[PDB]
């Protein structure tokens, strides 16, 4: 029924990131890891 | 047992199977008594 | 392992105990785990009609004990866990020089 | 007789078991053990 | 089925490189062979003295 | 056939042939060169008996 309706297609979510098996090439990085350390603490209050 | 360990009469291969591999004892699956383990799984679409 | 292999007429080849060859790949740090390994290696060398044990025989004997045979074989469809294993193996190789490395597949 | 479910590490497990059965005494003379189980 | 005959033959061969029990002539053969083996080895010769 | 077996070990799953024993033929050669004239005697009798039978 939607074959001849042309819906707004969503993008593919589960397309696998894959390496070429024998294409000799230096595949890049960004240049980092994406992890951010957990450091959330307010400054000490006044009158100390 | 009353028989020489290395003989033609002691050339016996012991095949065993179950449906719960983790239920067996630790001293039965030890190497020397049970050496090779074959894992047979469910078939896929073409075999179906 | 050497004194169990030598007593059956099988002379250890003068490359793994003569160098750091088979020390870095050997495991089974318990008794009754070297007898089975010795028997498997001797069986593999006998099927080749040989009397010496090379590196490949020991590797093939170690692979037949800590690996499970399996039907309906499927590989990884997302390269990206391969990098995880590669990095961990490289780090475990260079940094911890006294620990084994299981094979990557 | 469904032979379709027989493939991968089974045709390599059977070859070892026939190797350890066709002449089981060239291994038993020199005091080495089989795959017992 | 001919392989079973060879199996029995070389299994008997394996048994006669042992001392389970068999005919007396082979036992005398093994005894004189063991005596020759003991006598020829010098490190087995000294411990006899 | 897809398998989970490495390529390096592929030659280790095949039974290599062994050279057959040869010294019975050599002691037979020694024993036949040793008794040549009596062997020729017996072969002469065999040929004469065969030709008498035919």
């Amino acid at each position: 029924k939607m074959k001849d309706l042309s819906p707004l297609m969503f993008e593919d979510f589960v397309k696998p990131f894959q390496i070429n098996p024998d294409d000799e090439e230096l595949l890049p990085h960004k240049d980092r890891v994406s992890y951010q350390p957990v450091d959330l603490r307010a400054a000490p209050l006044h009158r100390s | 047992t009353g028989i020489d360990r290395f003989s033609l009469r002691q050339a016996v291969i012991f095949i065993c199977a179950t449906n719960r591999p983790d239920e067996l004892d630790l001293e039965f699956v030890r190497s020397g008594r049970i050496d090779r383990r074959l894992y047979i799984g469910l078939p896929d679409a073409k075999q179906r | 392992f050497f004194t169990l292999s030598y007593t059956r007429g099988f002379h250890l080849e003068k490359k793994m105990f003569h160098t750091n060859g088979f020390e870095s790949i050997t495991m089974g740090s318990s008794a009754r785990d070297l007898v089975a390994l010795t028997n498997e290696a001797l069986s593999i060398s006998i099927t080749q009609k040989k009397s010496i044990i090379d590196t490949n025989t020991i590797r093939s004997a170690l692979h037949r004990q800590t690996w499970d045979l399996r039907s309906q074989v499927r590989s990884v469809q997302d390269h990206g866990i391969l990098f995880y294993q590669i990095g961990r193996a490289v780090a475990q190789n260079v940094l911890i020089s006294n620990c084994p490395i299981d094979p990557i597949s | 007789y469904k032979e379709v479910v027989l493939g991968g590490d089974v045709w390599d497990l059977l070859d070892e078991l026939m190797i350890y059965m066709g002449n089981p005494m060239q291994y038993y003379e020199k005091d080495v053990a089989f795959v017992r189980g | 089925q001919f392989k079973s005959w060879i199996f029995e033959l070389r299994e008997i061969v394996r048994e006669i490189k042992n001392a389970h029990y068999f005919l007396d002539s082979w036992t005398q053969f093994n005894s004189v062979g063991s005596f020759i083996h003991i006598f020829f080895h010098q490190e087995r010769f000294r411990k006899l003295l | 056939r897809e398998s989970t077996m490495p390529d390096r070990f592929r030659y280790l799953t095949k039974e290599a042939p062994d050279s057959p024993i040869i010294w019975p033929w050599f002691v037979a050669l020694g024993f036949l060169v040793y008794a040549w004239r009596a062997v020729l005697f017996e072969l002469s009798n065999w040929r004469k008996a065969a030709f008498a039978i035919l």
